[PDB]
């Protein structure tokens, strides 16, 4: 076939830490891992999220099906959070301390 | 009037070799800052890791800063220096002018 | 020639030296160590220095010095990889060459081996061609 899109983003994607959601509800958007412990959003320009800490997990579904957003899931060796990032505000950060592998 | 801005010509040069030295530093202090932001993120993790190094290179800015610092310290004196002899001379030039 | 030596005389049993040419050999091999010892060294630090450069953009600190391995970060991680074998083969280089030399001359200096080790992760190469000529 063709690739119907390409582009091009500075930044390095952790391998095994991508995820697309709908963070905006109806607007499909890419989340990935980066070095430096960031996960950067491609909304269609890149936003930065500062984890502070080297991810090791990351994914994006429904998680609460009364309302239509996807959540940015992030998962670290002894965290985990949930995050709507449309209305910036933890879902839930719980602390596992056996890891997210 | 000749042996007069010789004078000036010297304190013009210390002054913008303080200016370089402390733009210098300037970049230097901005290092030091950065990496030390980092490995305070590294601090505040739970999580090991290798250092990568960081320490090594906020070794080396430390003592980039140190140098610079007693660079600007020695520049400030004869900058010191050098302006009491430029009012020295500038008496001198006054006395000859209204003689 | 030790090679050509041994070789030859184990054929035969189945059927001179200028004194500055260690100095040339040592020569030519001194700029691969130095380009293999930076390689290490800069490789050291392309990870800790990408680290600092997601952050602020790269507009105004970051050292000169380091800003020439931030662009090339590529090449020198992908020559890192093959680096551990030249290294190795260098070394091994050297070993023969001082046991050679030292064998023509009548000598077994099998044991001062890993005094040249050593040396050579310090590398210093006055210091080098000194323990080749001395001992």
């Amino acid at each position: 076939l063709q690739p119907v899109f390409t582009l091009k983003l500075r930044h390095k994607i952790s391998p095994r830490m991508v995820a697309v959601g709908r963070y905006d509800g109806t607007h499909p958007c890419l989340a990935a891992a980066t070095q430096a412990g960031k996960v950067f959003i491609h909304n269609p320009d890149v936003s930065l999220l500062n984890i502070n800490q080297t991810v090791s997990c990351l994914t994006a579904g429904v998680l609460n099906p009364e309302l239509g957003y996807d959540a940015l899931l992030v998962g670290t060796q002894t965290n985990l959070l949930a995050y709507d990032v449309y209305n910036n505000s933890d879902l839930f950060y719980r602390e596992v301390a056996d890891g997210a592998s | 009037l000749e042996e007069y801005f010789e004078l000036i010509d010297h304190h013009f040069e210390l002054r913008i070799n303080g200016e370089k030295l402390e733009e210098l530093l300037s970049e230097r202090a901005v290092q030091f800052r950065a990496i030390q932001r980092r490995l305070l993120t590294r601090f505040k993790d739970k999580t090991p890791a290798p250092l990568q190094h960081l320490d090594t290179l906020l070794d080396g800015t430390y003592k980039q800063v140190i140098a610079l610092a007693d660079a600007v310290e020695e520049n400030q004196d004869n900058l010191f220096q050098s302006f009491t002899r430029l009012k020295s001379a500038t008496h001198l030039v006054i006395l000859l002018i209204g003689l | 020639i030790s090679i050509l030596k041994d070789v030859l005389s184990k054929e035969a049993t189945k059927r001179e030296i200028n004194e500055v040419s260690v100095k040339h050999t040592l020569k030519l091999i001194h700029p691969k160590l130095e380009y293999q010892l930076l390689l290490a060294k800069k490789v050291q630090l392309i990870d800790a220095l990408k680290e600092l450069q997601v952050h602020e953009g790269n507009t105004n600190f970051l050292i000169p010095e380091y800003r020439c391995i931030l662009e090339e970060a590529d090449h020198l991680q992908e020559e890192y990889k093959k680096q551990p074998a030249h290294l190795e083969r260098l070394y091994g280089m050297i070993t023969d060459l001082f046991i050679d030399k030292f064998k023509f001359k009548g000598t077994n200096v099998k044991t001062k081996v890993p005094l040249l080790l050593e040396i050579l992760d310090s590398y210093d190469q006055n210091a080098l061609i000194a323990f080749f000529d001395a001992a």
